[PDB]
C-alpha cells in the first residue's frame, strides 16, 4: 500500500497519509506516516485538531502539528500545507487499523468527523523504506 | 477492542 492513501475528503479538506519507516536500520516495527493536508475551500478552515487510534497490540503517537490552520483557497498563489508526523509502534505484526478523529471550523459550523484508515503497507516490508 | 485517541 506504498502510495499515498488519501483518509480525508469533504468540504475540499483533504488529508493524506504518506507511508515510511525508521529509526534503526536493523528494526521493521514502526512505521512512519507524514499526513498531510491541503483546502480547496473558499473560507479558511481552522482549529485543526486530528487524532488517532490503534488497536491494543499496537501504539500510536502524534507529532505536534506544522500548523492549525489553512487560508482560504486563491489559486494564484502555492497552496498552503499542513504537515504532521505520527508514529505507528506494531512489533507484532499484527493487521492495521487506525481510527480518526478530525475536527475544524469553516466559517461559522464545526465539523466532528470520524472515519477507518485500513490501507496500511504491510509490517514485513516496513525495513524497506 | 482498540486504545483511546491520541493527541498531539
Amino acid at each position: 500500500n506504498i502510495l499515498p492513501v488519501t483518509v480525508y475528503d469533504q468540504h475540499g479538506f483533504r488529508i493524506l497519509f504518506h507511508f515510511a519507516r525508521d529509526p534503526l536500520p536493523g528494526r521493521s516495527d514502526v512505521l512512519v506516516v507524514v499526513v498531510s493536508m491541503l483546502s480547496t475551500a473558499p473560507q479558511p478552515i481552522r482549529n485543526i485538531v486530528f487524532q488517532s487510534a490503534v488497536p491494543k497490540v499496537m501504539k500510536v503517537k502524534l507529532q505536534p502539528p506544522s500548523g492549525t490552520e489553512l487560508p482560504a483557497f486563491n489559486p494564484i498563489v502555492h497552496p498552503s500545507a499542513i504537515t504532521q508526523v505520527l508514529l505507528l509502534a506494531n512489533p507484532q505484526k499484527e493487521k492495521v487499523r487506525l481510527r480518526y478523529k478530525l475536527t475544524f471550523t469553516m466559517g461559522d459550523q464545526t465539523y466532528n468527523e470520524m472515519g477507518d484508515v485500513d490501507q496500511f503497507p504491510p509490517p514485513e516490508t516496513w525495513g524497506s523504506l | 477492542g482498540w486504545n483511546s485517541f491520541q493527541s498531539s
